[PDB]
Parts: C-alpha cells; structure tokens; sequence
C-alpha cells in the first residue's frame, strides 16, 4: 500500500497514459507476479 | 462518424476516427490541442 | 523468556512505525517516478 505504481502493463483496451500509447510507447509487463514473488 | 477515414476540415488534413464530443467550446474557439499539439476536437464547418 | 518478548515488542513496534505514514520506501519510488518522467519528457518533446 505505501508505493503506488503510474502503469503496471496490463490491458489498456479502453492523461498522459493514453498520450503516450497514442505515440508509440509502450510498458511490458514483468514474467513473474506478485502471488509468485510472496 | 463512427469509421476510420481520412478527413480534411478546411485544410486541415488527418486520419482516425471522428466522435461526438462533450467539450464546451466558446463561440470564437475551432480547435483543441493535445499535449504534444495534436489536434483533437474539431469544430465542424457547417453543422458548427 | 525475556528474549522472547523483547523479539515480540521489536516485531510490534516495526509495524507501528511503518503502518504509520512513515514514508520510508523512498528508493522504489524514485525509480517509477524517474521512469514516468522520462517518458512524459519523451512525449511532450514532440511539440519542437
Ligand atoms: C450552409 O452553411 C450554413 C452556415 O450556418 C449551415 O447552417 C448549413 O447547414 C449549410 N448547408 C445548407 C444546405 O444550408
């Protein structure tokens, strides 16, 4: 709860995230997930 | 509207697809721009 | 005995201090807040 995270890669079907992914950019998402890691 | 087509508004030419809109333009503003200055809300020419 | 509770009162009062707006996670923060502005530069950069 205390770190908040700005885009974790995730489904973005449908501000500055949409600005971004209409110009090119993009995030991958990470191999191994949280429940993985815990 | 609801297509992805090419679109010419008084010279102003682009691609994409056109939408009805909620933005409260005044009477003397045609154009919105996008943080990096890409159009986005066009007033139509005719139908205003 | 002793030993046991003091472990008990450390583990305690670790909780409390974090759960407490301590604001001690700093380091991973600056890494995600490094990243979005990095992009945002990228992408306000585009108006030049
Ligand atoms: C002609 O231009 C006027 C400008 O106000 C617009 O209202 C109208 O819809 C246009 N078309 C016709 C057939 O009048």
């Amino acid at each position: 709860n205390k770190v908040t995270l700005a885009d974790a890669g995730f489904i973005k079907q449908y501000d500055l995230i949409c600005a971004q992914k209409f110009n090119g950019l993009t995030v991958l998402p990470p191999l191994l997930t949280d429940e993985m890691i815990a | 509207k609801n297509k992805c087509v090419n679109f010419n508004f008084n010279g102003l030419t682009g691609t994409g697809v056109l939408t009805e809109s909620n933005k409260k333009f005044l009477p003397f503003q045609q154009f919105g721009r996008d943080i990096a200055d890409t159009t986005d809300a066009v007033r139509d020419p005719q139908t205003l | 005995k002793l030993i046991a509770n003091q472990f008990n009162s450390a583990i305690g009062k670790i909780q409390d201090s974090l759960s407490s707006t301590a604001s001690a996670l700093g380091k991973l923060q600056d890494v995600v807040n490094h990243n979005a502005q990095a992009l945002n530069t990228l992408v306000k950069q585009l108006s030049s």
